[PDB]
């Protein structure tokens, strides 16, 4: 047997869920998520989801000093996973939202992992309709700060991110 | 939360689509209104994950890409890439689903019948929303320079139009259309680019030379004083990185470049400049109403953001069309959106509706509801 | 499925065949591709059971034959010796029945469509195999490395390759080899060891000069900085303990070895070295595509394997690429066989039986069916 | 006789530079457009004479020669090669005196009018020219077709020109380069040689590619139909016999090569082919004048020598635009020289002083008298 | 030194008498030529008239199916040369009797017969004067028949060219 793994259809659910706005009257408020990762399921069979430390939106205000350092401070230190990231940033002549597709990669992880999440490149993404930017972040290194995460998106486009100015 | 919720707007302009909410005071979205679909791929580059793509996503993509503009030439001649357009506006730029929000769309000056009522179609037939309607770009621009009465030069990437306006209503058949516009000014900037010998042939070269464009050209107040001074500068020429780290310098070109929007005769285009063409769609209407167009000149569109171009706009009106009149410009510093501020502005206004378009009276009377509207 | 036979995996590589099983993740079979045709006419009383010897029993043979690579410049331009190569690999060296097991055959970069479909040929007729797959070595050690886009290097013994791969597709218009490799290392290495008056002249010594290859040589950080030290201390030096002979001390040959990849004037070349070829072919690429590049140099094949040579990378790369560009070089801890443990690894995953080209599609399509079964 | 002064001709496009005198039909000079500065140190420096390497000089001197190719794309940026290869033309290869001979040069395409008053400049301020005039290479090529309306093509060895022709003036706004012709053609030929395990590496053995590339290469009919004709004849492969007496054999190679003029697809560009070219420059001229241009589409050039390129120029554009339009397609049997020989022609009846600036006209107004006299 | 040919008056005393209309009921009919033919000399200085054949309106009765389809069975295959046409087209809107100068250069004329025609093709462009079409002409086939001479002149207008029906 010689190919990855298969999609499974509840990261489409979580997509669809995450990638829109809501009504902003409560459901914005309260049906959000900021961040999302999804794992290879130890079966070997498929990409799931996962127990992954996403955020909402009361939680960047409440706690920690912007979302996507929550996504960015907590990614698993020595296996690979799949993440979706929901950007909202500030160009020079309007602001802008746009759905981040990553491939998370540690360079130090099992490369029988690396090659699972890098066979299925292709089977997950076209599940993801409207997927604008792909990251392949390969080590911490290809995060560092959220100006890097700027370039990595748009590059001299975007002026601020997530309410952190670059 | 239906009718109390906040109105989306997307101005379809002629070569950058515009849009966000009304309320949003700078645009949420902005991409270029032209699609394409790859041909070739798999001789030098992997099969396209999206057999079709719009925007700046279209010059992006590898592949021997061929694009459209569906508005070609100012006016919706093609259907198929416009409703594309507006599936991409919706649901991967501004993120939403076009079904919760009433929806303002613009359309660009001389917009028939037919088009209207097309335009009227597709967004309860392709979108489904539950009320809209369609504006003339001018008269927002105009309403917001402070205007009901007046003239608009607008100057997009697809089209130039003079529109003379009284009272909110344009005069159609005094309109004048000009043909070269901001994409055909970036072939110019090409062609003296080669002149300096560099290659610029490829989209990925063009589109950094549209930036280039964008970025670094201005209008000479006196050309031939201009180009003594760059024959004697320290400051004219700019060095600028291409985005694989390689430089390259763009200098005397920024002026040259925009100067055949005013003077055609530059590129030996046996036709008349923008001032010219406000000038016969003013010289055009009636004597008593004359006085008041020369005083109300408001420049829109995205080709008209050149530093010096009103103040050069100021000289030429003065150097062709009498001083006895009192001649004035207003030209907004965000002039390529005023258009769009003005939609959100006034789509944040629910204090008045027989102008919005519901779904009730479509499925009584379908488009054609779409002219009762206008007053 | 997974209850089934342990698929076999043999890298043909670039003149060292390397096998074993697939998620055995190191070779356990490996020889070199080299076959030992006679000089002259044998016995016929007291004759041997093949025409020649090949690998192992090349090697273990002294004066009576010639030694010739049946793929000597990348791509196989003998099928015979090649057909014999395959048929001491299963009989000889990896020790196993052909058509028990699925086997994954690595292809080099370059090669005509011709060779795809004779290696499928091959394993189902001349050899009965149930299961073919084929792979390209720089996808392979690319995934390994975690990566869908980047430029792998892969310096092999008979050739060296830069492959620059973008969404997993290697770009065909800036692929680059070279034909100076680990081959010739050590045919140099042996040379500048007759400079210090060393023996060195045996198919024996040769593997002995392999030896002294693997064991004792690296890249200098700066040529000229370690040749003034080398020149001045011999605390740089080392023995290679030969059983029979007595510590053979090597100095400056130690680099000047591996050194003749960043200047091919050593072996008498006016060629390119690899940051030059790395270099060439990244600029080469589609003006995007260099960004990505830069950040992810992988090196794979045997000869990328010595201490310091990443470190000089990064530094002569510098010389080259713009200082706007983040270069980011990736050399795996041991990095020698990254290409067929990719490939063991990618045969023996829990997925997809439907990427092996079966007996029964080979039926219909004949050896076309190739073309049709990759990514 | 010794009176009625007859001037030197000098041709320059883009490839071989081809020089002489007026009203005879052969160059006396013929040379490809090279220069070769030093990586940094020279070979065989001592007393320095004229040390930056030209011609047969450089192709000769491998290696250590950073080769630049004064002119190539069109436009000359790079001067002071152009200085030295001129000079090299007049005292190396003619070994005449252009301080005795009225000089005329060619213009080739896309060149800005100041690039004629620094070729004035250079020869009365360099080298003490009694007289010059210019004219543009494709239109002597053009009129010595027998035309004064039409579209001229030169395919060389640094891009391919494609120049729309209206009574001797070419139309500005349609006049195209593509950056594809025999150097980038003769690269594609070794790649495809690759692919046969052939390897010629050296400046030395790509003397060997271009003798290959001249003699045995063609344009195919149609190309899969090449292909199925290939397959069934008894002359497609040639054995070629190398100049130290070898052999190899060149086969599917001598028309897969040609092929990347109408495909640009195989060097990893969006750009169109050659016949694709000449359709996007009528299509950017007025109605009245594009029945001329189709009627007299005119193969001269270079690497344009080729069978089959007249006859393949038919059938794709015959697929490409509406076949209610007459193409004519017209190749001469040698076609080379038409550029040079046009202007050796033209310049062959003797007496005239209107259109030549002459030094003691050059004393009182600078170069740009060059604007009032050279078309 | 490029000093080109000139035309000499002897080619515009034929010219004027061809191009003007005189008596019409003899000397329309054979005072006006209805094709001549124009050379370079040997000496290469000037433009000449001579014998290559001219031919009147009213030698349709005499010998020929007009004079032109005549003309075009007597042209040099292997020289260039200038024409001159009093083309006659006819129909219920206008009757048009329009003069043509022609620039004849075959593929098989030589490069120094091309070259000498060309450069000095719109010095005589400039001396005729009540002309009204231009042909420029590259072999037999683009010349072989009127409804061929019809296409240059253009319209819709033609119907019938030279007395012939097309």
């Amino acid at each position: 047997m010689a190919s990855g793994v298969t999609v499974n259809d509840e990261v489409i659910k979580v997509f669809n869920d995450m990638k829109v706005r809501k009504s902003s009257t409560q459901e914005e408020i309260k049906k959000r998520k900021k961040a999302v990762l999804f794992c290879l399921s130890d079966d070997k069979r498929q990409i799931i989801v996962e127990e992954a430390k996403q955020i909402l939106v009361g939680d960047i205000g409440d706690t920690v000093e912007d979302p996507y350092t929550s996504f960015v401070k907590l990614l698993p230190l020595n296996d690979c996973r799949y993440a979706l990231y929901d950007a909202t940033y500030e160009t020079k002549e309007s602001k802008k939202e746009d759905l981040v597709f990553i491939f998370w990669a540690p360079e130090s992880a099992p490369l029988k992992s690396k090659m699972i999440y890098a066979s299925s490149k292709d089977a997950i993404k076209k599940k993801f309709t409207g997927i604008k930017h792909e990251w392949q972040v390969n080590g911490l290194d290809d995060i560092k700060d959220r100006s890097t995460l700027g370039e990595k998106l748009g590059g001299n486009v975007v002026v601020s991110l997530e309410g952190k100015p670059l | 939360d239906e009718d109390e919720t906040t109105a989306l707007v997307c101005d379809n302009g002629s070569g950058l689509v515009k849009a966000g909410f009304a309320g949003d005071d700078a645009p949420r979205a902005v991409f270029p209104s032209i699609v394409g679909r790859p041909r070739h791929q798999g001789v030098m580059v992997g099969m396209g994950q999206k057999d079709s793509y719009v925007g700046d996503e279209a010059q992006s993509k590898r592949g021997i890409l061929t694009l459209k503009y569906p508005i070609e030439h100012g006016i919706i001649t093609n259907w198929d890439d416009m409703e594309k357009i507006w599936h991409h506006t919706f649901y991967n730029e501004l993120r939403v689903a076009p079904e919760e929000h009433p929806t303002l769309l613009t359309e660009a000056p001389l917009n028939p019948k037919a088009n209207r009522e097309k335009m009227t179609q597709i967004m309860f037939e392709t979108f489904n929303v539950p009320a809209m309607y369609v504006a003339i770009q001018a008269v927002l621009s105009l309403y917001a320079s402070g205007r009901t009465t007046g003239i608009v030069l607008d100057s997009g990437d697809g089209v130039t139009h003079n529109v003379p306006i009284y009272e909110g209503y344009a005069l159609p058949h005094a309109i004048m259309r000009l043909d070269l516009a901001g994409r055909d000014l970036t072939d110019y900037l090409m062609k003296i680019l080669t002149e300096r010998g560099y290659s610029f042939v490829t989209t990925a070269e063009r589109e950094i030379v549209r930036d280039i464009k964008e970025k670094l050209c201005y209008v000479a107040l006196d050309f031939e004083n201009e180009m003594a001074t760059a024959a004697s500068s320290s400051s004219l020429e700019k060095s600028y990185e291409l985005p694989d780290g390689q430089v390259i310098t763009i200098g005397n070109e920024r002026f040259r470049c925009p100067e055949t929007l005013f003077q055609p005769s530059f590129i030996g285009m046996e036709s008349a400049g923008i001032h010219e063409t406000t000038y016969n769609s003013i010289m055009k209407c009636d004597i008593d109403i004359r006085k008041d167009l020369y005083a109300n000149n408001v420049m829109s569109g995205g080709t008209t953001m050149y530093p010096g171009i009103a103040d050069r706009m100021q000289k030429e009106i003065t150097a062709l069309a009498p001083s006895t009149m009192k001649i004035k410009i207003i030209a907004p510093p965000e002039r390529k959106y005023s258009v769009w501020i003005g939609g959100s502005i006034l789509a944040s206004l629910s204090t008045f509706q027989q102008m919005w378009i519901t779904k009730q009276e479509y499925d009584e009377a379908g488009p054609s509801i779409v002219h009762r509207k206008c007053f």
